[PDB]
DNA sequence: CTAGATCACATTTTAGGAAAAAAG
DNA sequence: CTTTTTTCCTAAAATGTGAT
DNA sequence: CTAGATCACATTTTAGGAAAAAAG
DNA sequence: CTTTTTTCCTAAAATGTGAT
């Protein structure tokens, strides 16, 4: 049982987003705060040419679109797209601020999540500056075995992801992610057959 | 060690479908279960997404999960 | 006049840090929150070999070491080093939390700054994934002309920085930053003589 | 436009040192000042770090700053 | 080999798998190990999970599919 | 040229710069424009800011340093 | 295919503080 | 007189070099 | 020097939903 | 009977290829 979250939700509008739909468009005005009741989303950004880059996955429990809530007239900083199908609690910034002034605990929980994201994103920066592609991919396979939807498997953690996607995570071409997944297999570090990958030695 | 991991699987109050799969796979104690891996269980006959999900959900409500790593067993 | 910040400071221990000294060591326990009353610091991270990478500059007004404040027993996520000489307000997490429960406004101000940093750092990720070195450097010269200590100059904004440092910002070698600063000069985009660089067309 | 940018530089109450530099550089109105750039001012004789800093600080306390970009001047 | 002459039932398969073999005329374990994997998948009512159960019950008993035998029967 | 024969004072320099020239025997603007930049910096009491003031007051009047003249005086 | 990293060391450029010159 | 500017100095840090 | 990107298209692999088989 | 598992299907998405 969780008193604060239950109270928070009771002041939200719940809305279902179909798989692959866009919850947030970069550039749009920011006036609403979201909270993922069920599902998982992908936070992504794009270059001028249109190339994609996955900033982060968020899951049940995570807030979304919180960044526009502190300064007036800010714009959504990234696309947010439903990975699976999502059920999302919604509340206007204006009305959320009113909750805060009733019980600052909810703001604590939001800031907790922000702090985490900053640590995680900062690390992503280090990864890009310091590691070659093999290093970033290896790192990402370990981070993907951490996610909720990862399945336990005898040899280590089993995950479902495409080579193309991994490419959009570590910032490189899909052809390259393919070559490297094939090398990490000779080195008996992982087992790759289809979208199915067993990351040896987790769990 | 832990106290709950030695109780029979029945103390979980599963469905008839799930109960019958475990007992034909030789899983008698909750301790045997938590050690089994998710991918491993799905292969067991008559156990599909809904049963697998019921099991992961009844364990979660009781602190536990699958693929747990235990020592001194039995 | 600012009532909240004044009240906050009155519950802090003020401490002077000499130029080039370390305020925060990555890995250390996190139990204290800092606030820069005067000066400027550099937030940096390192790879195994010891190579440096400047995550961000923080200035007067900015909080530091806030990330350990939401979960218990967290570790400093990065080195923080005094760029100039700094005067820093200090308060234990424990005692800061007590302030929050007296007036949540201070927590708002902290979260505001977090949100900003997340947006800024996320962008740094995009820069690394999308831009070549010339693009990242050009971008960084524009961002450095934004800083407080940048001097206004007739042709555009004037800044003081070394090639080595720029390298640690955009994540590349110093030799390379030198070559590119020399190209951006033929293209009449900037004027570079010594540590002194005039970024044409700002202001 | 703005009302304050047309008052003489004296309404800023500067030090004798700063006042004498502006009046020998032909800066009579606050509007002339805010247009001047920081690097440009530092070259002016008898004006060093402390005076330059006093000026940037007296303008800041009054909303303004240096290197401001104005239209229709005078 | 001695085990290759026992009926398929000695493998203790599921009802689903058992019914497919008996409608494909596979009575003895020796007939099975000779059948190829691609060949079995075409047999009606036999899908990935049953095919996998069979390859797994044979593996636990030394054997596998697509084995090449002499003097049969 | 006509301007190169006027005294250095017609440039309206600072007291600091004026005193350095008059102790280096530079009376006429013509003497100045002939002097080289590296040469001037060595002269006592003349540093970056004065050297810069001089190069800037000459530039606003067409001239510069290190100019090469004939028939002098 | 190309963008960048790489190597050691002679040379250039900076920080910043005492002290002198000039202004207040 | 005092205060601010400006000179003037060197250890140490920063830099370019250019074929692979 | 090397790590990666690059190109188009024949081939492989997946998602997910109706429908059949089996268990409850 | 009802519910869950498992088969079985194809448009569409994902993939490898390898010299420069
Ligand atoms: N680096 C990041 N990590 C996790 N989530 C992010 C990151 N950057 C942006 N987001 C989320 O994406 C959202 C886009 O809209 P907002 O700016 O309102 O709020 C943003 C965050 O909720
Ligand atoms: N990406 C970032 N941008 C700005 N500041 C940061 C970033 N990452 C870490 N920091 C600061 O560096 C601090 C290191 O200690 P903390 O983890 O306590 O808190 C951290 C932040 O205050
Ligand atoms: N780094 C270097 N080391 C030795 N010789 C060089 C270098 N660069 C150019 N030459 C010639
Ligand atoms: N991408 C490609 N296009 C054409 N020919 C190729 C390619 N890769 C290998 N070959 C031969």
């Amino acid at each position: 049982t969780d008193p604060t979250l239950e109270w928070f939700l009771s002041h939200c509008h719940i809305h279902k987003y179909p798989s692959k739909s866009t919850l947030i468009h970069q550039g749009e005005k920011a006036e609403t705060l979201y909270y993922i009741v069920k599902g998982s989303v992908a936070v992504l950004i794009k270059d001028e040419e249109g190339k994609e880059m996955i900033l982060s996955y968020l899951n049940q429990g995570d807030f979304i679109g919180e960044l526009g809530l502190f300064e007036e007239g800010q714009e959504r900083s990234a696309w947010v797209r439903a990975k699976t199908a999502c059920e999302v609690a919604e509340i206007s910034y204006k009305k959320f601020r009113q909750l805060i002034q009733v019980n600052p605990d909810i703001l604590m929980r939001l800031s907790a999540q922000m702090a985490r994201r900053l640590q995680v994103t900062s690390e992503k920066v280090g990864n890009l500056a310091f590691l070659d592609v093999t290093g970033r991919i290896a790192q990402t396979l370990l981070n993907l075995a951490k996610q909720p939807d990862a399945m336990t498997h005898p040899d280590g953690m089993q995950i479902k992801i495409t080579r193309q996607e991994i490419g959009q995570i570590v910032g490189c071409s899909r052809e390259t992610v393919g070559r490297i997944l094939k090398m990490l297999e000779d080195q008996n570090l992982i087992s790759a057959h289809g979208k199915t990958i067993v990351v040896y030695g987790t769990r | 060690f832990d106290p709950i991991l030695l109780r029979p699987v029945d103390d979980l109050e599963l469905t008839v479908r799930s109960a019958n799969c475990l007992k034909a796979e030789a899983i008698h104690y909750i301790g045997d279960l938590v050690q089994r891996t998710e991918v491993e269980l799905l292969k067991t006959p008559n156990l599909g997404k809904k049963s697998l999900t019921e099991i992961k959900d009844v364990l979660a409500s009781r602190g536990l999960s699958l693929g747990m790593r235990l020592e001194n067993w039995p």
